[PDB]
Parts: structure tokens; sequence; C-alpha cells
């Protein structure tokens, strides 16, 4: 990540059938699985190096990075469900009291005689 | 034609009368420079400035999105229809229609790029 | 120096006199005017003007 | 084993390869411009051999009576310089001597090492003292002192005698000085006038006197041996006396040194180098100075290094080395290796060196031939700063990117105190007399104080020193003491150093209280102390009588009862300066006085926002940003759960409050302020049915914000919107901008950025043509510069300042520079941020900037050393130990290739600021006259210069911070009817916002885009500037704006009538047309009609 975090991303992504169709079942061919892997793989990568970790959480709350996934890989084949499954740490940066202090949004006591 | 200006007349002898007074006055300027005239601007003042740093009218706006997506729709469809209406030359050649190109124009200056 | 009214060109020079400041120690404005000759159909007998005021 | 080590050593040398070209020119280089001359040699030693002649012509005496001697003494006109306490007959038995000397040179003059130097050098002659003349208890309270001091007076009077004779006394002039500012052993200079005279060589020739090798007993010459008796001991004065001793052993197996080995004396000249230009030498620092360390210590060093050094008596420096394997060899021990608190050094250079881990409080090295200790002069604090310096040059020469030899060897940082440290505080400290000590001092000075503290400035500086540290503790990470008025030359008609500034009788003027702060720990408001037990303890107890009625007993949030002491806050002066005030007040003297005055006037300069609790609120605070961003994110919370049709993305602020950069700092409902409304883009989800037109792209934007300040208006009633036009980026006129009103007193600008922006300028950019081609390729320079790049720059600077809070002033303050002088208004934002971080993320050579003075110091400082027409800047804008390697260093640098074959003179660019947010570098600096960046180069220039020739005081800074109000043609002082302080935020109340954006406007000043319409309508002829801050820069009440002129000499000159000149015109004849300046200032007054009060012209 951009504030030096290291991270590993898991994501999940299901094929449909169109309402045309009658064959009751949809599969994708192997150029298909591996373009659309390739791609997945890219907005991951891209995006996180272009966010934080802070901002990557707040994107990560509304789930537009699936609909981004979506509305990129429209071109190439029909899904219904697509997920990111997991979010794993690998190595923390050096902790700073500013950053986490920052985010969060110094005291004083009672005179004990 | 930067820091100049154009001033239409309505006719030939009105140009004409324009250019005889002003001949008239650039003699009269070198004959005896005080009969000459002042200019005197349109002061902009406070109330200039706030209309400077005024907000804009909501409804003129309004009109103005409304009739601008009308007329830039219906050019949108024209130059679709146009061009994936299978436009055909004069002696029997057909140009080449593809998926989603809305644009002649882009037919031609992507040509002319490569 | 009160005699430039003509330039060999073909411009004509019209001074203004300004209204003065009040702690300035009148001042004139020089603008240029020449009919403009074109073909144009919205372009006719027109005044090319040089050197506008604000 | 052996094969592996010489694959290990050849890839050293592999990965060493290019830096052993790049450094064996440099440092031939170097050598080459500090080298002497043979001829200097030549003349010089053809000196001393005279002076040996006079030194062999000199005769001897014997035994005599004290009082004899005395006799002697008053008779002639030179004064004998017995140290304090004087001898007495009582306690003195004996009687004096003096034989032949034995005669050395020491110095690397004797070490072969000669150089040229702007104020002077040493080459050390030694004269030493016989073991008859020596008796067998001569080392017993002061006693072989005395004989030392009436030997060198004897010689003395007998070389004057001599030179008298030789007739010298016109070349030859006789001083007395302190080999190393040492007050117990005074020696001579002798120096020359304006064949002997060696004036333009501008050497001054000291002689010494010594003692003999192994003549007094190591056993009892030890550190932990006492020597004066009334049980402590003198470790100073019996290292003083034993390497007096053995000087001589210490050449001779220096030039064994030097016989084996070969680039030894340009090494030597590197660390001699080094040392003069950190600051470092070789006189005392225990007396409230800096040094220590010269080249005799140096070489001392080296020898030792080359006999090892390691934990297993291994070989850390080879003779087979160069002078920069040398260099880096020392470095690299003396920044891994610790002396003071950790370990020290044992070798017998007379058996392969070893270090042992227990530490004494005291830089420790030892050599076993006869026994010295040979770092105890240089202070703890001293070797923390070396040792720091030391890591430092790790550091510079670990850099693989960076070039960086400029600022590891051209850079004497001593040339300013309050550039080379972080804080300096003035004490004056009137003491009076040394039996007025006893009423005037607050500890004790008497008998074993006297015997471990020898002089009273060695005394005073060691308690300043010890009650400072106390009392700072972990708040500062450095702690010096510089003694302002300290002298070590005086005549030979005195007895010793006599002055009467500061007070008394003593030799300095007032103290510099100097420190180097910890960034974090620097504001706290407690200090905290020991724990509460059963029974006071031994920290506790001197807790409590080291603060008295400071101290108290407190519990804490968590109910932590310990010992704590609290202080107040104030914006105007420091919690340290508060602490330091009271212990140098309280532990020291009751008459001293203390102040810190720079820092208070800067602290003052500093703006102050009409907000409760403002006068008691920290620099470092951050509570309006706090809740600014609470404001933000209720937004973002009710902007995030509004629906639109398309589902939206991206809600992201890109504000300088945010960035930490705002000016006057964001008051609720201050609505004057420029910075008040903050831009945040916000993004949306991808699409394929995007307008395709630019015009139509844009007002689909406006319908976008068009229904949501219809939505927001109809949920959120208490939300004020409107919408206002940006006119920022030229052409693109349908960019409208929704400008939101907070209930809290906040204002944000929404701008949408999408997928088809950047599409369309590119699309605009293929089909313009090639005339059109740079205007168009510098709007879409801007367009990116606002748009997407201001975005990184504004996460990764967030990063960068809550690693660094201390940029937030500096950065507010930098601005308040350039505010002043006229040029922030042609100059981009990010731009003038990044000179603003540069020595910050950047600090070789300094500290680590941890103070406002000096950060600001830096940054004028590089901007006017900046030779900007050679080297660029690179900025690696990372957290300290995504950083740039070398392939980008040299993309960077043919990019800097093709920039200085398009532009040499600065006419198409100036300033190349580059980092990683940028690989353009030329993506900013554009928009700005070449005269402009000139001017503020040359501005910087003047502020340094002034600072190099009048010190600093609040005169020089007043100079600084002003206008100059000169090198303009014409200025024009305008005025605004209604004073803006209270509206903008700055106490010397706006409660809510009116009903009417009319009135809104009407508040709101029009000056900027005044001045800029002026600039826009007279681009081609004319440069103007103004203040957009009328609320800080208009006086006491803030209605204050001014308008001053630049003519370009280009419109300045005559040139022919054209069609296209866009400039106010007058002819002078029938061809020749110049410019009409009282028709421009005629129509600048009629455009300020109402406001326009003076107006000035040359």
């Amino acid at each position: 990540t951009s504030d030096d975090y290291v991270l590993r991303i898991f994501a999940i992504a299901f094929t449909r059938k169109q309402a045309n169709q009658v064959k009751r079942h949809s599969y994708a061919q192997s150029s298909h699985i591996r373009a659309i892997r390739k791609v997945i793989s890219e907005i991951l990568t891209k995006e996180v190096q272009g966010s934080t970790l802070a901002q990557l959480t707040s994107k990560l709350i509304p789930e537009v990075i699936n609909k981004e996934i979506e509305n990129a890989t429209k071109d190439i084949f029909p899904l219904q469900n697509i997920h990111v499954r997991k979010v794993k740490l690998l190595k923390q940066p050096k902790f700073d009291v500013g950053a986490l202090m920052a985010l969060h949004g110094e005291e004083k006591g009672k005179k004990v005689t | 034609p930067r820091n100049t200006a154009l001033l239409k007349f309505v006719d030939a002898a009105s140009i004409n009368n324009c250019w005889n007074a002003l001949k008239k006055y650039s003699n009269l300027h070198a004959k005896h420079p005080n009969e000459l005239f002042e200019w005197t601007y349109t002061t902009p003042s406070f109330t200039t400035f706030v209309n400077f740093y005024k907000p804009l009218d909501i409804d003129y706006l309004k009109e103005d999105i409304h009739t601008h997506m009308a007329i830039f729709e219906q050019r949108e469809a024209q130059a679709q229809e146009d061009v994936q209406s299978s436009i055909v030359d004069e002696d029997g050649f057909t140009l080449v229609v593809g998926k989603n190109t809305k644009s002649l124009n882009s037919i031609r200056k992507k040509i002319l790029n490569k | 120096i009160e005699d430039i009214s003509a330039m060999k060109n073909g411009f004509i020079v019209v001074p203004f006199k300004l209204p003065d400041h009040k702690a300035l120690p009148a001042s004139l404005h020089f603008m240029f005017a020449k009919r403009h000759q074109s073909s144009n159909s919205n372009e006719s007998d027109c005044l090319f003007l040089v050197n506008l005021p604000l | 084993t052996a094969t592996e080590s010489y694959d290990i050593h050849i890839a050293r040398e592999t990965a060493e390869l290019f830096k052993s070209n790049i450094f064996k020119l440099q440092i031939d280089e170097l050598l080459e411009q500090v080298k002497l001359k043979q001829k200097h040699v030549l003349k010089v030693e053809k000196f001393l051999h005279k002076l040996y002649d006079i030194l062999q012509e000199i005769p001897d005496w014997e035994e005599k009576s004290l009082a004899e001697v005395d006799s002697f003494f008053k008779n002639k006109i030179v004064s004998v310089p017995f140290v304090d306490p004087k001898p007495i007959p009582q306690n003195t038995n004996y009687k004096f001597n003096y034989k032949k000397p034995d005669i050395s040179l020491i110095g690397s003059f004797a070490l072969k090492a000669g150089i040229y130097q702007p104020n002077g050098s040493s080459i050390d002659t030694l004269l030493t003292m016989p073991k008859e003349l020596f008796e067998k208890k001569d080392f017993l309270n002061f006693r072989c002192l005395h004989k030392r001091s009436v030997y060198l007076a004897y010689l003395t009077h007998h070389l004057l005698i001599l030179l008298k004779k030789d007739k010298l006394d016109s070349f030859l002039q006789l001083e007395y000085s302190y080999f190393d500012n040492d007050p117990l052993l005074p020696i001579l200079r002798i120096s020359c006038s304006k064949d002997y005279n060696f004036y333009k060589t501008r050497f001054s020739i000291n002689l010494l006197i010594g003692f003999p090798y192994k003549v007094f007993e190591p056993k009892k010459l030890l550190p932990n041996r006492n020597c004066i008796r009334i049980l402590p001991a003198t470790p100073l004065y019996n290292f003083s006396v034993l390497s007096s001793s053995t000087h001589e052993n210490y050449l001779k197996y220096l030039y064994k040194t030097k016989k084996q080995t070969e680039s030894f004396v340009e090494a030597t000249v590197l660390g001699r180098l080094w040392l003069q230009q950190r600051g470092f030498s070789s006189n005392m620092s225990h007396s409230g100075s800096l040094g220590g360390f010269g080249t005799f210590e140096f070489t001392i060093l080296m020898a030792a290094l080359l006999n090892g050094g390691g934990i297993n008596s291994n070989k850390i420096l080879l003779h087979g080395f160069s002078s920069y394997q040398l260099f880096k060899g020392v470095i690299k021990y003396l920044a891994t290796m610790d002396l003071c608190h950790d370990g020290h050094l044992q070798f017998h250079s007379n058996p392969a060196s070893k270090y042992i881990d227990e530490g004494f409080q005291t830089p420790t090295l030892f050599d076993k031939s006869t026994k010295v200790n040979i770092l105890t002069k240089m202070t703890v604090s001293s070797y923390q700063i070396l040792k720091e310096y030391a890591g430092e040059t790790l550091r510079m020469l670990n850099n693989v990117v960076q070039d960086q030899f400029s600022n590891i060897f051209l850079t004497n940082i001593s040339r300013f105190d309050n550039l080379k440290y972080d804080l300096c505080y003035d004490v004056q400290l009137p003491l009076g007399k040394y039996n007025n000590l006893e009423t005037s001092l607050a500890a004790t000075f008497g008998s074993m104080e006297r015997v471990k503290f020898i002089t009273l400035e060695n005394f005073l500086a060691h308690k300043i020193t010890n009650v400072a540290r106390y009392a700072l503790g972990d708040r500062i990470k450095y702690i010096q003491i510089e003694m302002v008025g300290q002298k070590s030359d005086f005549p030979i008609t005195k007895r010793k150093v006599y002055s009467n500034t500061g007070g008394n009788h003593f030799n300095f003027d007032f103290v510099r209280v100097k420190l180097i702060v910890n960034p974090s720990e620097c504001d706290k408001l407690v200090t905290k102390g020991p724990a509460h037990s059963e029974t006071m303890s031994t920290e506790a107890a001197v807790f409590k009588n080291f603060w008295g009625i400071k101290s108290s007993l407190r519990r804490f949030k968590d109910g932590s009862i310990t010992h704590c002491c609290v202080w107040s806050t104030s914006s105007s002066e420091p919690i340290i300066s508060s602490i330091v005030n009271f212990a140098l007040q309280k532990h020291v003297s009751k008459k001293a006085q203390i102040s810190n005055e720079t820092i208070k006037k800067f602290h003052n300069f500093l703006p102050l926002p009409n907000l409760p609790s403002s006068a008691k609120t920290s620099v470092l605070n951050l509570s309006s940003f706090f809740n600014l961003k609470k404001s933000f994110d209720d937004l973002y919370k009710i902007i995030f759960q509004m629906k639109l049709p398309l589902s939206v993305k991206s809600i992201l602020p890109v504000g300088s409050a945010f960035r930490y950069t705002s000016l006057c700092q964001p008051v609720p409902f201050a609505y004057s302020d420029p910075d008040f409304f903050q831009d945040v883009i916000l993004e949306f989800e991808t699409s394929p049915k995007w307008p395709d037109e630019i015009t139509s792209l844009e007002k689909a934007k406006t319908a976008f914000l068009l229904k949501i300040q219809e939505e927001l208006s109809a949920n959120s009633s208490t939300y004020r919107s409107f919408f206002s036009r940006d006119e920022s980026i030229p052409y693109n006129l349908e960019i409208v901008t929704l400008n939101i009103l907070t209930p809290e007193g906040y204002g944000f600008k929404f701008r949408v950025l999408t997928e088809r922006d950047e599409i369309l300028y590119l699309r605009a950019i293929a089909n313009a043509r090639n005339e059109l081609k740079p205007e168009l390729e510098a709007t879409f320079l801007k367009f990116t510069a606002k748009y997407l790049a201001s975005v990184r720059h504004t996460r990764t600077l967030e990063n960068i300042s809550h690693s660094y809070q201390f940029y937030s002033p500096v950065v507010r303050l930098f601005k308040r520079w350039l505010d002043t002088h006229l040029l922030l208004g042609h100059i981009t934002d990010e731009l003038a941020e990044l000179i603003a971080i540069k020595p910050f993320v950047d600090p070789a050579p300094y500290f680590i900037p941890g103070s406002l003075e000096n950060g600001f110091l830096k940054v004028l400082k590089f901007i006017s050393q900046w030779n900007w027409k050679d080297d660029p800047l690179i900025l690696d804008l990372v957290k300290p130990e995504e950083r740039l390697t070398l392939a980008q260093y040299k993309g960077i640098q043919m990019n800097f290739t093709n920039l200085r074959n398009s532009d040499p003179n600065g006419t198409h660019l100036q300033f190349f600021v580059a980092s990683k947010n940028d690989p353009s570098g030329i993506l900013y600096s554009s928009g700005i006259p070449l005269p402009i960046a000139t001017r503020l180069t040359a501005l910087a220039k003047v502020a340094v210069n002034l600072l190099q020739t009048h010190g600093l005081n609040q005169q020089t800074i007043n100079l600084l911070f002003t206008p100059g109000l000169k090198d303009y043609d014409f200025v024009v002082d305008l005025r605004t009817p209604i004073g803006l302080k209270s509206s903008c935020g700055i106490l010397s109340a706006p409660s809510n916002f009116p009903e009417n954006l009319n009135d809104l406007s009407e508040k709101m000043d029009p000056t900027y885009q005044l001045v800029k319409y002026l600039n826009l309508k007279y681009k081609n002829s004319l440069i103007l500037s103004s203040r957009k801050y009328i609320g800080v820069n208009g006086g006491e009440k803030g209605d204050k704006n001014v308008i001053t002129g630049l003519i370009k000499p280009l419109f300045k000159g005559a040139h022919k009538f054209r069609v296209n000149l866009d400039c106010n015109v007058k002819p002078v004849d029938d061809e020749n047309v110049i410019l009409n300046k009282e028709a421009i200032f005629h129509e600048i007054a009629a455009f300020g009609n109402d406001m326009v009060i003076n107006f000035e012209t040359d």
C-alpha cells in the first residue's frame, strides 16, 4: 500500500446466464477465465495503489470496487456475484501516534494530597 | 485580431458619413486639440463586483441544461443513425458499418491518425 | 508632436481627454480606426477599430 | 574461507566501482584546490631553522628562590603566568632550574601534511624540560606547573633579548596563548607583521613546554589517582601532563604509520576538512565550548584503527587503503561504535587493538604504552553530537542515488549558529566577585569542587549542563552550551586572561543555551517522574528537592499515581522556554536573566484565530482541523447515502486545510477567507453512455450537481448550497462549482472528475494546430496539475505531515513570507510548498529541523544558494527510515538534459522541482515571468547575505519580513470600506451566515479577481502583484491592499505599430509607438474609482 502496508486480497466471481438463454448453464472457456482473472487483478492492484489504507477501508465499506469490476469486465462475460473474499495483513509499518490519532480525532489530574 | 473590434454599419451612406466625420476629427486634432471629446467609462463599483462574485440564476441554468440536452441528443441520434444507416456510394460501394460507431467524423479522423 | 494625426499606412489618430485623478500631477488616450474590406456576408461595411478602451 | 573472502571483497569492489571513479575524481580535485606549495614549506622550514639557532644559543641557569624569581620578574617587563591558585613560600619548599631543552616539531606540519588555510594553521614546536630539573616528587600540588611557568617566562625573556639583538622586532611579535584552550597550560605564539616574515604563507608558530619519555609513574598518573591534597582526582590535569610527556613516541610511531601507509597525508586533510566544516577543532570543550578533536586526535585515532578496534582484535583499516577508504573506515567505526556509555578502546602502540564493553560516562581511548586516555577532553554531549554527525555522514555515503559530496564537504555548518542548531537562549549572568560567589551562586564551589572542576568556567558550565539536562530530559535530544565572550589570547604583561565584560571580572559576555529538540515530545504539558510508594525513594527524593514548589502528587485518567509537574501552554512562548527559565532561575542564580526573543517574536508573528482558549493553544494543536474533519465526515455521510441514478464512487478532499497548509486557522462561519471554500472531488462509477462533447459533459456535471442541490435542500434543509463558476482553467467556461455551507460554519466546493475529461482534452490536443499546441499543452498541464496530481499530493503529503507535524507551521509561515513579498500570486502553491518541504525531508547537512525558525532559515538558505540553472530538485517524499531508484534518477536527469537544451536562459523554465507524484517536474512551474522567478531567488539571496552580515536580531528579521516596495515602477494603494479582520478570523466575531447571498458577496473582497483580471488584460506588457490576505496584511484593522507594477523592457523600448500589440498606445512620430502610462493609470483609477486612495510612480 501507499502507507507501506503489505496486504493480500482474495476476490471471487460468478458467471450468470442471460434471460434469452435456454441453455441451462453458462460456462466460460479458458481464455475467458484467464482474461477475467487478469483484469480483476489489474483493477485490484491499481486501486489499492491509488488509495491509502484509510481511504481503502472507506472504499471497501460501500463495495463500490465490485460495482467497478462489473462495469469494467462488462465487455467479457456476464456475471452475477462478484466479491472480495479475504483481506490478510503481511507486514505492518512502524507505529505513528500521529497517524493513528489523526485518524481517531495531553491529560491532567486531580492533585492527590 | 486581439485588442481590436468590429463596428458594423447599416449602409454605405452611414459608413461614408462616419469616415468623413472621422477624418474631420483627425483634422480637428491636427488644428485645435481642445475641442476633442472626453471618454467616460461606465465605472464599475461594488454592485459590479458583487455581480462578478454573485451566484448563478437557477432557472436560467435549468432552461439552459434542458434546451442544450435536447439539441445535443438530437445531434447524437442524427449522427449515429446517419453513420450506421448503411451509407452507400454512387458506384455500388458500401461504407463499413461496425459495432457502436456513431461518428463518420471519427471514421475520417481515425483514418487521418492512421 | 501635436501634428501626428494620420499614418502612412492609412490609419487615423483619435485622442480622448480622460477625467483626471485626485492625486495625479488632461491625459490622452489614443485609438485607431480604419475601414475593413471583406467578401464575407456578415462582414459588410465594417470599421476595424484598434486599441479599444476598457 | 579464503576464496569466499576474496569473493566478498570483489563483491565490495563491484558495488564500489563507480563511487571509486567519482570519489577519486573529487578527492584529487579538492586536494588540488587545498594543497600548499613546497615554496611555503621551504620558507617556513628555514624560518624554524633560524629559530632553532636562537633556541640553541639561549643559555641556562640553576637553583634560585621564588622570591628572587618574583624580584626578577617585577624588575623585567615580562609577567610570569601563575595559574590560580598562586604558589606560596609556605607550601613551596623548593627552588628552580633551567638546562638544555630537547627540541622537536609537532603538528601535521611535522606529520608532513601542510595545507593552505584562510585564517591560519599551527606548526607546533615542542621544547622538552629536563629530567634533572624534575624532582622525584614534582607531580604533586602544582609544583611542576610552577616550574613550567617559570621555564616559559624565562625562555620568553631571553628570546626577547636575542630577538632585539637580531633586529627581528620589526617583523616578529610575541604573545601568550593556550594550547587547545586548556586554562592550566600556557604556550607562546610567535607571529609576524607586514626574508623571515611569512605573511603570505599566513602561519603562526606555537612554542610549547613538554616533558620526556616515561618520566612519571602511570600507576600514580592514571585518572583514578589524586595529585592535589587538602578522595577525588584530577583526570584532565593527569591526561594533560601525561600526553605532554609522550607527544614524542606519538610522532615517532606515527612516522612509523606514515612509513607503513601512503595516502595518509590526504586522508588526514580529509579529516581536518571534515572537522573544520562541521565545526570541531582541537580546543577544550569542557569550558562551555565545542571542540577537542583536531588533526592530533585524528591521527591518534587513525593509528589506533589501523592497529584495530574490534571485539576480537581484527583488522578494520588496512595500510593498503586510500584517502577515501581511510575516511569511510573511521566514519563507519565512529558511527557504529559507542565510547561514552557503552564501552572503551585499548591498544598497545608499543598488542593489537581491543574493545572492552564497560562504560565510564566519558569517551575513553586507551593506549597502554604510557597508559593514556585520549578523549577525556570531549564532553558527553560533544561525543553525542559527534556520533550523531558520524551517523549523518554514514547516511550521506550510503546514499547511492544522490550526489551529496557538496553537502558533505562544501558546507561549513558553523557559519550560522541558529541554522546549525535548533533552539537558542540568551542568558546574562552578573556574577561579580569570586568572594561574592557565595551569595551570587546557588551551588557550592569549595575545595573538593575546585579540585574536581579546577576552572570556575568549567564548574559553571558543568553545573548548567547538569541542571538543564535533568530539568529537560527527553523533551530534547541534545543539549549544548556556547559561551559568548571567551578569549584565549592575553598579552605578556598580564598574569592571565582578564576582562570586565558580562557584569564581572571573568572572560565571558553571556551564555547561549542551545538545544536540539525532540519534535514528538517537545510540547507535553506534564513532566512524568517516579511512581508512588510507601517509602520515599531516592529518585523521588531527588525529584522533590530538584523541583520544590512545582513538585506535586497527582492521579491520572487510569488513576495512575505518580510524581508529575504540569505547566501552562502558551502560544507566544514555549513550555521548554518556561521550564528552562524556571530551572536556570532556581538552581543557578536568582539574578540571571533568560530570554528567547527570536522564538518569542516568531510565535507572535504567527497569527491567532478568534476561538475560545486560542491564547493558550499550542502551535502543534489541530483542533479546528479535527472539527472540519468531523464536519466533512458528516457531509460525506449525507452525500454518500444520497441516492443518484448512477451509483456514486469517490468523495475525496484536496483542500489546503486538510493538507495543513492554510494561512488563517479556519474559524467557523468565517466567510472572508480565500481558503474558506476547500475543494473536494466527486468521482462516479464508470459508464458507457458518457457525452463525447466537453460542453455537454460539463453540463451533465451541472445536472448531477443540480439534482444534488435539489435533493439536499429537500431532505436536509438546514444545509444551504448554491452554484458558482470556476474560470481558473481557460476555454472551459461551463465548469460550474457547487458551494455548500454547513451549519457548523464551513464551506466546501464540489467539482466532479470522471473518465472523459482527459480523453476529450487529448482529442483536442490531437486535433489542434501546431501553433496552438504549446497553449493547449499549458492548459492540459494546469488541468492535470489541479485535478489528479493534486489528489495524489494531498494524500501522500497528509501522510508525511502526520509524520512531520512541524511542517504545518512553517508551510503556513512560508506563505506569509512571500505573501508580504508580492510573489505568491505568480507562482503555484504546490511548487511553493515543495520548496518549503525540501530541507525537512533532506536535512543534509543540517539537523533534522525540529523548529520553525531553523526550518524556515533552511528553506530560505536553499532558495538563496540554489544555483537553479544547474542542479535539479529531486525529492523523495517518504516517511523517515516506495523510494526512487537509479533508473528513475537517470530518467529525470535526461529530462533535465532536454530541459537545458529546450531553455537555457530561463526564458521558458526556471525551477525543476520533481518528486514521485510528478514524472514531469515542468508540470507546475509555468504561468510565471522569469524576472519574477529570478526576483524570488535574489530576494532569498539578499535575506541570506543580510543574515551573514548582521547576525540575527529583530530589525534584520523585520527587514526580511517587510516588503521592499522598491524595484517596481508604479504603486497603487487601495482601500476597502469595511474592516475584515473579524470576518476573516484574526484576533487583535461573526455569529452565523446571513440570509442574503448578495450580502455574502458584499462581505467577500474583489481585490484578487481585480488584480488577476488586470494581469489577464495586460499579460503581454505588464506583470502585476498584490495581496490576497487582506485581513492579515492590511494593518491593525485589515482593510489595506497595495497594487504594485512592473514593465517589461521589451515594451519600455520603442517598437513599430502593429495590429496585435495588446497594450495602450501613444505615437511619437509617423511610425514609432510607445506605451501610454497615464492612460493605463487613469484606466486602473477608473476601475477602482471608489476604492483608490494613494498612487505613486517613478
